[PDB]
DNA sequence: ATCACCCTAACCCTAACCCTAACCCTAACCCTAACCCTAACCCTAACCCTAACCCTAACCCTAACCCTAACCCTAACCCTAACCCTAACCCTAACCCTAACCCTAACCCTAACCCTAACCCTAACCCTAACCCTAACCCTAAGAT
DNA sequence: ATCTTAGGGTTAGGGTTAGGGTTAGGGTTAGGGTTAGGGTTAGGGTTAGGGTTAGGGTTAGGGTTAGGGTTAGGGTTAGGGTTAGGGTTAGGGTTAGGGTTAGGGTTAGGGTTAGGGTTAGGGTTAGGGTTAGGGTTAGGGTGAT
């Protein structure tokens, strides 16, 4: 018949300590607060959402249901960080 | 009764298509209209680019005794280049990495 | 009589000129996505400029000078140096072809 | 005793480790599951291509390494090698993002 | 025959503006300068962020909801949210008046 | 045989010129073809802008005791609103000054 | 003996003076001499409207006190009042400009 | 007709200009060794923007620098000027 | 822990001046009306690409433990920048003079647009073999004691 | 000097994808015809650069001094390295159905053009909002008790 959906709730742990820890190797960084996780996760969030908000309005706009790889790249490309390999 | 075509590319000894630069710049909403010289320029100006970092790569490719460009080649290509990397600075490139650098005070003492 | 619209890309002549600099080097199809967004990227960056500069000045036409002008605002000073000589060599060889 | 190594060579081996590297350092499902959940109070009931989904991740993982660039540096300038949070809101205000 | 030629400006409708918001209140001239910088500003980058919408999408005519969208993609929240009420309101009221 | 002309501002009830701001965008270069509700749209959503900046602006003047408004009652009264500040992020507002911001610790302690 | 006020009283008071007003700071004719010296590289003979001096000494002037303010957050953060050149250096560093 | 040579100009930017300047930006406290360093910032600033609006002018076939120029410069620079026409 | 004394920014009143707001004319630009044609809407069908689900196995994450070295706090000191004063000098302002320069008007011509046919180039598709990755093994330099 | 360990260099073998080869269809080029955008010349207003004078506000240099930046030392706790157990993700596989996209048919919305009327820009002028100058005063800083 039809397929419906479900929620999600508390992925924000799914960033867990090593993933952070790794992406502050390959940042240079030698030793680390242990305060930092909360925070980091934080500024991701913060990034994410004004991507997606602006993915889905391109999204909307055509009138699609999908986000294509084309509706990132033109959001980021207009908050002034380009990025090479996904087309455009 | 017509002269046999020669490309506007080898007319001006390019690489790039002439042609298509200028449907691109025609069909792109740039200025009402577009003159005979412009996709030249414009075309010789990119293949220059190209030819620019595609070098630096093969380079960094020849370095790490591999034969074929990955874009950790470009990457390096790019980084370690001044004008190529403030022509670029705002540019992210997937599956580049980034530039071995350790700050020197992290080093260990002895 | 369904049939999939075709894509134009830059993938032929970005590997004329690879066998031009390096005759024996190949190029990956990630690296050669990486090289299409590059062409793409500056090509926008030229022209947007060029526009910009015709509508200053008054002009409904978009020639090699306005492209000369927006080369030497973009690039920094060697490229922008070796792109202007590139650029006017060809036009040059170009007129010269009647 | 067990051979024991001393505080900071490890990290040192893992930061030549991972700066020689290209591939992405967080797991791709959890990332997936937190953009879907991101994106769910936008609009009900979306989808998402594969490359959307690693396109978002690409940008991420580069805005967050670029950052800690940026809070390492913040670091070294009040004689510490640890980084904190202060650091990385110093980091974020100077940048322009207000943080 | 040789006379200047005439310079636009959006002082007229600025002033008519003010007016409605502040009585008893004026603009001196480099304010008014500012507030027309102002006004291009926002123009320029509507109307490039509506024509790229339009050339993404392969339709030739910028129309309202391009600029709706690029409004939505331009402006904070609460800025956002105003002036798309009022721009509907807006085109309302101008269809109504057949 | 010819009716009495109404300005299409009058028709969608603004200040704002319409006729001036489709003749803008078709001479702009932005589309080949331009929407009747377009310009309606765009002269409302310019007009909503002027009118928020110059309310916050004659508040602005009004604390400092002035009939007229200068650039500093701009400058103020945009950097004072996180939404208009934001937008104008990386703007320049000429004989605008800065807002008074002395950081606490700079203070006297005792 | 004469009155003195301590160190530190007259900074602050310069700081609200400072920031309370809106004239220009850096004196005009020096700033001229120096755009037509800069100038005077790139090509011989320019000529310069004074109203192309005085927009450039504003845009210098707003970027100077930019950069001030971020100097001056870069100094607090290492425990210290005073601002020293690795401040701005780091600053600028941060900002993308070195 | 006659055109004279100018140099070292950047002297006159002078320490109370740029203490000014700091006391805008709200600094209490100021090294000896600021001054020099901000006459370097000024300098590559300064060489920046004029070089763009010299090639502005340039384009238009002028000899003279209008603030039109120094806008559109400055506005491709990043940092857009209002109050000088734009 | 007030307190006398003293400096500075703010508040108020008056003359005056220059910048704004009102008025008038007029040329240009917007509105109306008739006409035409193609972009965009619409409805159908077609394939295909994403979500949902099951299995499974290795691998990454989590938590507990031990320990050291980095961070933070305190005291001493010493040198560097703040504050103040005075002599002089260089900016500011107001004025003139002229040559360079920028803008407009009339003229006209050639470069760019438009349409059409045809033919050459590039994208889609197939297929193979060579570069790249994986697994096992050995040297080799650097770390910790 | 000594033991230990982890990343790197070598070799044999599989396998994934890059590079070469066909084919066709569509996008570029040649050829002819038309027109208006821009290049050329002359003339005229206008405005930026150079020179003058006067004065007075700002800068530079020297002297006194305090407090902020630098350094050394000592304690302590928090983050790094390590290890075992178990959760969970990466990969493979299948299915179906909802979503995207093309293709043919209409139509009405937007472009064109011409005539005429409204309105916004340019130029002139008076008066009132703002500013400069002079005189209190209220708040807050500083050394003393």
């Amino acid at each position: 018949a039809k397929r419906h959906r479900k929620v999600l709730r508390d992925n924000i742990q799914g960033i867990t300590k090593p993933a952070i820890r790794r992406l502050a190797r390959r940042g240079g960084v030698k030793r680390i607060s242990g305060l930092i996780y909360e925070e980091t996760r934080g500024v991701l969030k913060v990034f994410l959402e004004n991507v997606i908000r602006d993915a889905v309005t391109y999204t909307e706009h055509a009138k699609r249901k999908t986000v294509t790889a084309m509706d990132v790249v033109y959001a980021l490309k207009r908050q002034g960080r380009t990025l090479y390999g996904f087309g455009g | 009764a017509r002269a046999k075509a020669k490309s506007r590319s080898s007319r001006a000894g390019l690489q790039f298509p002439v042609g298509r630069v200028h449907r691109l710049l025609r069909k792109g909403n740039y200025a009402e209209r577009v003159g005979a010289g412009a996709p030249v320029y414009l075309a010789a100006v990119l293949e220059y680019l190209t030819a620019e970092i595609l070098e630096l790569a093969g380079n960094a490719a020849r370095d790490n005794k591999k034969t074929r460009i990955i874009p950790r080649h470009l990457q390096l290509a790019i980084r370690n280049d001044e004008e190529l990397n403030k022509l670029l600075g705002r540019v992210t490139i997937a599956q580049g990495g980034v530039l071995p650098n350790i700050q020197a005070v992290l080093l260990p003492k002895k | 009589k369904r049939k999939r619209s075709r894509k134009e890309s830059y993938s032929v002549y970005v590997y004329k000129v690879l066998k031009q600099v390096h005759p024996d080097t190949g190029i990956s199809s990630k690296a050669m996505g990486i090289m299409n967004s590059f062409v793409n990227d500056i090509f926008e960056r030229i022209a947007g400029e060029a526009s910009r500069l015709a509508h200053y000045n008054k002009r409904s036409t978009i020639t090699s000078r306005e492209i000369q002008t927006a080369v030497r605002l973009l690039l920094p000073g060697e490229l922008a140096k070796h792109a202007v000589s590139e650029g006017t060599k060809a036009v040059t060889k170009y007129t010269s072809s009647k | 005793k067990p051979h024991r190594y001393r505080p900071g060579t490890v990290a040192l081996r893992e930061i030549r480790r991972y700066q020689k590297s290209t591939e992405l350092l967080i797991r791709k499902l959890p990332f997936q599951r937190l953009v879907r959940e991101i994106a769910q109070d936008f609009k009900t009931d979306l989808r998402f291509q594969s490359s959307a989904v690693m396109a978002l991740q690409e940008a991420c993982e580069a805005y967050l390494v670029g950052l800690f660039e940026d809070t390492n540096l913040c670091a070294i300038h009040a004689k510490r090698v640890t980084i904190m949070p202060k650091d990385i809101q110093l980091a974020r205000r100077i940048r322009g993002e207000r943080a």
